[PDB]
């Protein structure tokens, strides 16, 4: 499943047995009930750029 | 860098400028409020271990507007397989003694997962180089944050391509061979950042090439994806007397 697509994960991917796919974000983020989407838990979450973010 | 543009302030948050004694010495990539990422020959002429600065937040090196916050670098881990004066792992991880406050103008890049980077990290053409490097080929280096946007080539495309060391499967090429566009040896050490679904990755590191921007040659980068294991278990350990730590790789 991960290899086609990233698994459809906007962040990381992770395969398990049978057909079950599961996303996972990098540490500032938290994994959305879409099971798919990574939002900010923190003020400075990693790679986003504040001054554009702000406006 | 060469035929980029100033960043505008704030733009390139996750920058370091490395200093030793007060003088630039390289750039770097903040990955946390603790770790920077950079270049393993940045290190080869040391003898003032003691007196490594990194600075978040730098923009112009002429003024001090606040936004900048310095630290002292307690440990500067290199690979074991690195050898001084050659090109190939071409990688450093810097340890600050304290961590820095992030603020609209110190966040870190994130450094992805090894999978992701090399399944769909890789494929993403054109991603960010910056510094305060050389703004031409033995030319006066940048008083303000340079920032450049260059596509990744395969390295049999950038073997053709190009008019000498190997470029490894812990490299890869990026740039332009027109002569036009490409980062220097001051913007060693700093980023080369990917943009996926709206957030920036750490892909790769300023290494060397041919003088900056030689017609017949592309930029070469330390292909990160290599090198997250190595990098995630050094984060987990605790810092040893002496600044500089050889590592063992894988
Ligand atoms: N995109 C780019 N395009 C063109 C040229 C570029 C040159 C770069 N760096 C320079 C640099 O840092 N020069 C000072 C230096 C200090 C300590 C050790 C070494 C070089 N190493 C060598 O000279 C022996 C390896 C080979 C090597 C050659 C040049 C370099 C680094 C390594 C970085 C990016 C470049
Ligand atoms: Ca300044």
């Amino acid at each position: 499943i991960c290899v086609n697509e990233n698994g459809g994960c906007e962040q990381y991917c992770s395969d398990h047995t049978g057909t079950k796919r599961s996303c996972r974000c990098h540490e500032g983020y938290s994994l959305l009930a879409d099971g798919v989407s990574c939002t900010p838990t923190v003020e400075y979450p990693c790679g986003k750029i504040p001054i554009l973010e702000k406006r | 860098i060469v035929g980029g543009k100033v960043c505008p302030k704030g733009e390139c948050p996750w920058q370091v400028l490395l200093l030793v004694n007060g003088a630039q010495l390289c750039g770097g990539t903040l990955i946390n409020t603790i770790w920077v990422v950079s270049a393993a020959h940045c290190f080869d002429k040391i003898k003032n271990w003691r007196n490594l600065i990194a600075v978040l937040g730098e923009h112009d090196l002429s003024e001090h507007d606040g936004d900048e916050q310095s630290r002292r670098v307690a440990q500067v881990i290199i690979p074991s397989t690195y050898v001084p004066g050659t090109t190939n792992h071409d990688i450093a991880l810097l340890r600050l003694h304290q961590p820095v406050v992030l603020t609209d103008h110190v966040v870190p890049l994130c450094l992805p997962e090894r999978t992701f980077s090399e399944r769909t990290l890789a494929f993403v053409r054109f991603s960010l180089v910056s510094g305060w490097g050389q703004l031409l080929d033995r030319g006066a280096t940048a008083l303000e944050l340079m920032v450049l946007n260059v596509p990744r080539l395969m390295t049999q495309d950038c073997l053709q391509q190009s008019r000498s060391p190997n470029i490894t499967e812990y490299m890869f090429c990026a740039g332009y061979s027109d002569g036009s566009k490409d980062s220097c040896k001051g913007d060693s050490g700093g980023p080369h950042a990917t943009h996926y679904r709206g957030t920036w990755y750490l892909t790769g590191i300023v290494s060397w090439g041919q003088g900056c921007a030689t017609v017949g040659h592309f930029g070469v980068y330390t292909r990160v994806s290599q090198y997250i294991e190595w990098l995630q278990k050094l984060m987990r350990s605790e810092p040893r007397p002496g600044v500089l730590l050889r590592a063992p790789f894988p």
